[PDB]
């Protein structure tokens, strides 16, 4: 069907015995319309390139409210079904031409401009523009398409907003820039990891968020100046959901490889089972080249929205000191293929991103939490439910769980440098465990049932739902002082007028239990 | 096979499972009630003044 | 001078998506020439908070509050200058300088790197907290000289 | 402090209705009984 | 240790049934005490406070005087054989703070070990 | 659990944003002199250049 | 009501007495029925007055505690209930 409609409301039934002004118009429009496209005839309402649509206001008290237009007639137009700029009533004639002009572009012979005076001035006797694509048209058709995910069609309008132009970057700017990595994103094959890496940059406006493996080489009135000036689109991702959610899916991405394998991949994360063996030469000696290098390959530690301009900054005198840091992660290197317990949760993260580029999603959220809890609650990560009756730390332990554990249960997880402990004290440190799966709840949304379902899982596998924070009110003591008014002939006050609440007074619902009263303004918004 | 130890087994897989849909709901209330207190207009206060409690009379003496 | 500047940009965060349905004519009024005082004193806080954001919707760390305060003080600094009997706003100068002095103490002892780095961006007098200040007023610390470098007049006198 | 595990009202009562399969608080009245 | 103090306030009361008093560590073990020398009909941490009971024989209550002897500005020490002259032809509750825990004064003589008193209860001069 | 606050921040703020955009599109519909100025600004430019 | 035992731990008394070939029973086995005995003679043998009233229901072998009591009372919110032999116990 036809996306664009418009729909052309008058009200003849009071006219019906002497025409005024709604007459007048038909007259006109009827034998205007056909002219710049060459009540009608059915045979010519199929080469329009819009819905022309009659309704009488005075006819339909339901559909008169539902407009709601103050004047009459007017003509409203319409977009896959959305409401659009209406033109008034008793506007000169070039005005009725650029309504026409634009309710046909909006849908994509016409009328050449070197014969549109005598098709104007031949059509009164019943009793286009040389201006080309507005730039409001092109931004209100990418807007809405986006969601639908076009693959072909969205190339083409990605490249008529840069051509011979370069006139208006500060409008049409921020959607270009964001036009380019749906594009990246809907490709079968992986995206490249250097092409998104170039694309972002000018986004956020500093490469130190990116990783180390994807950056690039390596007067009064002036000075004070530059301080508040900041390079980045941060507008576009903080007001504005839709456009913010892009920004999720790269995380994710950035994740996979080129030189993968999906027969290869799934073969091997059955036999490494992650537990106290030093991976057996079976599993060892069966590593092509190519794996190896997917394994050795850099991740973002943390979110791109965290540490913007100050990742660099070193942590040396951010961490805690103990002597008792018990962990898996020791094997004599830092290297990951050096490392049992590190080499299996890397595999799940491979998979992982695989399936949410395919579109699978309650499956991709699965091998999230998998990964996040071999590292954090051990090994022992086989048993898929909550704690068994081990949650230790709470009020009035009890002794029977006490004695059914030993020196293993205090072994703590964590990331191969730092640990638990480490990342309570310092909150600028993270690891890749986190950083994944918190890139996919941004991703699907907040109120997505599978999110919500995965939300909450979280908390029953961790063995801590329920929980109650507590915490104390705070002194009413504030500054200041009491309200004092100056003395003399010359009524004023020193520090505080007559409305001031003192911190000791009672809640206001006891003060006014009348509340407003049926003749009170429900609005105060004066 | 043993008949003690399948038995801790169901009684730990069903408990998961009666968890799991309670704090889904719990989270869905939870949510929803602050949703709608962040799209109302503000509510002016239009009672009495609190002109009587400013001063006090605290213990006399020491 | 310099706090009557006014940079080519946006208040309330209109970025061109909303300005594009706007006619030309209408859009000059949204510019920030003719934007208050209050809309001018908003915007630069949020630039300025960009630059020591942890993560997005969150001003409660002692990071954006320290650039926040600063912020503030200016503010009613300059409206000192040109108003001169407003004898009533003097005392919340000092509540403001004496707040933000403790915001470095707290912030100083659960992280040194960090405390560093800000004060080069705003170029503020870093200060560190290892001992008690003795009582003699010669050698104690000022919160009015806090930012000697952007003040050149409210350093010491005789 | 907000993450202190600490016994509270509402702590417990929420621990009893967890366990109820989707059992809730009931009150009894006053037994008026005129042969007494 | 300021809370500590502002128990004897609530406690000490006539016409009352239930009191409430803030939730502290020290304050929950000074309660198992005194419910077992019988002054305490019993006790419930209800979260931020606790509420705490009343007990009443014939109309007074079973408490009619509560002295405080440590304050949070200094610590009084007593030595073994000191405790002794203190405390004497007397039937009162003093509460001793000693190393392995908490304990009353007639414990604290069995021991032999440093307390440190911290209250009375039903105390004359 | 806080990255899932910060999409319902941006939710909830988007939704302000939006009604906002409807009262200054009534003061362009219903204001004549900004219309009739843009519309005779227009006119003389194609005039100068033809 | 007291439930009085609760089947869940006789289940790992049986298994446990049933492993050996020899059937020793073990030392657990025995402590716990031991004293089942005792609570039930001290309630019958009570020198003094013992009043409980049954606000619950009860289900399985859990009246021991007031059907010997001194003083049994019940009222409209009690019940009764004992089939031993649909658990083999």
């Amino acid at each position: 069907s036809k996306p664009v409609t418009v729909v052309y409301a008058h009200a003849s039934s009071m006219e019906t015995t002497r025409p005024a002004s709604s007459a007048s118009l038909s007259r006109f429009l009827s034998n205007l319309l056909p002219r710049l496209f060459l009540l009608l005839s059915p045979s010519q309402r199929q080469s329009l390139p819009f819905n022309f649509v009659t309704v009488d206001v005075a006819a339909e008290p339901r559909l008169g409210a539902f407009l709601a237009l103050p004047s009459v007639p007017a003509l409203v137009c319409f977009y896959r079904k959305k409401l659009y700029s209406v033109l008034a009533p008793g506007a000169s004639d070039v005005a009725l031409l650029r309504f026409l002009k634009e309710a046909a572009d909006l849908s994509e012979s016409r009328v050449s401009p070197e014969n549109v005076a005598e098709a104007v001035h031949g059509a009164r006797v019943a009793a286009w523009a040389e201006r080309k694509d507005v730039q409001c048209l092109l931004t209100q058709l990418g807007v809405a398409m986006t969601r639908e995910q076009a693959e072909e069609v969205q190339t083409l309008k990605n490249e008529l907003v840069a051509e011979d132009r370069s006139e208006d970057a500060v409008l049409t700017g921020g959607r270009r820039l964001f036009a380019e990595l749906q594009l990246q994103l809907t490709g079968d094959s992986p995206p490249d990891r250097e092409a998104l890496s170039t694309l972002l940059s000018e986004i956020l406006g500093s490469a130190l968020s990116l990783p180390e493996s994807l950056q690039p080489p390596k007067g009064y009135a002036e000075q004070w100046a530059s301080l508040y000036q900041i390079e980045g689109y941060w507008n576009e991702l903080e007001t504005s959901p839709v456009c913010a959610r892009l920004l999720a899916k790269a995380t994710v991405a950035l994740f996979n490889h080129e030189q993968v394998n999906l027969q290869e991949l799934d073969l091997c994360i059955d036999r490494a089972s992650g537990e106290d063996d030093e991976e057996w030469p079976s599993i060892r000696a069966s590593l092509s080249e190519s794996l190896k290098t997917a394994l050795n390959a850099d991740e973002p530690v943390r979110p791109l929205d965290e540490a913007v301009h100050y990742a660099h900054l070193t942590m040396k005198n951010e961490k805690d000191f103990s002597s008792l840091r018990p962990s898996f992660f020791f094997l004599g290197s830092t290297a990951v293929l050096d490392c049992p317990l590190r080499t299996a949760s890397r595999l799940r993260r491979l998979k992982a991103a695989r399936l949410f580029h395919g579109g699978a999603y309650e499956e991709a959220l699965k091998f999230a939490v998998f990964a996040y809890r071999l590292e954090c609650q051990g090994p022992v990560e086989t048993r898929r439910a909550a704690a068994p009756e081990h949650v230790l730390g709470k009020w009035r332990d009890e002794e029977a769980a006490l004695l059914a554990v030993d020196s293993s249960h205090d072994k703590v997880g964590g990331n191969g440098t730092e640990d638990l402990f480490d990342q309570m004290a310092c909150a600028r440190a993270g690891w890749p465990a986190r950083t994944l799966l918190m890139a996919m709840y941004m991703a699907l949304g907040a109120k997505h049932p599978a999110v919500q379902r995965s939300r909450a899982e979280l908390e029953v596998l961790l063995g801590t739902d329920g929980f109650v924070p507590v915490v104390f009110p705070h002194t009413r003591a504030r500054a200041g002082g009491k309200p004092i008014m100056m003395r003399g002939k010359s009524g004023k006050w020193h520090w505080l007028g007559p409305y001031w609440k003192p911190p000791w007074a009672p809640s206001n619902k006891a003060r006014w239990p009348t509340g407003p009263e049926e003749w009170a303004w429900s609005d105060p918004t004066r | 096979e043993s008949f003690f130890l399948s038995l801790c087994e169901l009684e730990q897989k069903k408990r998961t499972e009666r968890a799991i849909q309670h704090s889904q709901d719990l989270w869905k209330k939870r949510t929803a009630a602050k949703d709608a207190h962040s799209e109302k207009t503000p509510e002016l206060y239009d009672g009495p003044f609190w002109l009587k409690f400013w001063r006090r009379k605290k213990r006399p003496g020491a | 001078n310099e706090r009557a500047q006014v940079p080519d940009a946006y208040i309330e965060r209109w970025h061109g998506e909303d300005l594009s349905k706007l006619s030309p004519a209408l859009r000059r009024c949204l510019h920030l020439r003719c934007a208050s005082s209050k809309e001018l004193h908003s915007w630069r806080k949020l630039q300025l908070c960009r630059l020591l954001q942890r993560r997005p919707f969150d001003t409660g760390s002692p990071a954006v509050q320290l650039a926040c305060l600063t912020e503030k003080i200016l503010n009613v600094r300059a409206h000192l200058l040109r108003h001169f009997r407003d004898q009533q706003k003097k005392k919340v100068l000092s509540i403001w300088l004496s707040r933000r002095h403790r915001v470095m103490k707290y912030l100083y002892r659960v992280d040194f790197n960090l405390y560093k780095y800000v004060c080069q961006q705003l170029r503020i007098k870093c200060v560190r907290f290892a001992i008690p200040d003795s009582r003699d007023r010669q050698r104690a610390i000022s919160p009015i000289a806090v930012d000697g470098d952007r003040c050149k007049f409210l350093i010491r006198q005789k | 402090k907000h993450l202190d595990h600490v016994p509270t009202e509402r702590a417990r009562q929420l621990a009893e209705q967890r366990s109820a399969f989707e059992p809730h608080l009931r009150v009894k009245l006053e037994k008026e009984k005129f042969l007494r | 240790m300021q809370r500590a103090c502002e128990m004897v306030v609530s406690l000490l009361r006539v016409d009352a049934l239930s009191q409430r008093c803030p939730f502290h560590v020290l304050n929950v073990q000074i309660l198992d005490l005194l419910q077992r020398e019988g002054l305490i009909r019993g006790f419930k941490v209800d979260g931020t406070k606790i509420d705490i009971l009343l007990k009443h024989y014939k109309g007074a209550p079973v408490i009619r005087n509560i002295r405080v002897v440590s304050k949070p500005s200094r610590d009084i020490w007593l030595t073994p054989h000191e405790l002794k002259f203190r405390t004497r032809f007397n039937t009162g509750l003093w509460i001793m703070q000693t190393s392995c825990g908490v304990i009353s004064h007639r414990d604290c003589l069995r021991m032999g070990i440093g307390g440190k008193m911290l209250m009375a209860i039903n105390n004359g001069y | 659990e806080k990255k899932v606050t910060q999409s319902l921040q941006t939710a909830r703020v988007s939704r302000r944003k939006v009604a906002h955009v409807l009262w200054l599109k009534k003061l362009q519909d219903s204001s004549d002199f900004l219309q009739e100025q843009e519309e005779a600004a227009r006119g003389v430019a194609a005039l100068a250049r033809a | 009501f007291s439930t009085g035992f609760d089947l869940k731990e006789l289940l790992f008394l049986a298994e446990l007495t049933q492993k050996s070939t020899e059937k020793t029973i073990p030392l657990v086995a025995l402590w716990q029925l031991r004293n089942l005995c005792d609570v039930a003679y001290l309630v019958h043998n009570y020198t003094k007055p013992l009043i409980v009233l049954m606000n619950g229901a009860t289900a399985g072998s859990g009246a021991s505690l007031c059907c010997l009591a001194n003083r049994s009372a019940a009222y409209h919110s009690s019940s009764f209930t004992c089939d031993p032999t649909a658990y083999g116990w």
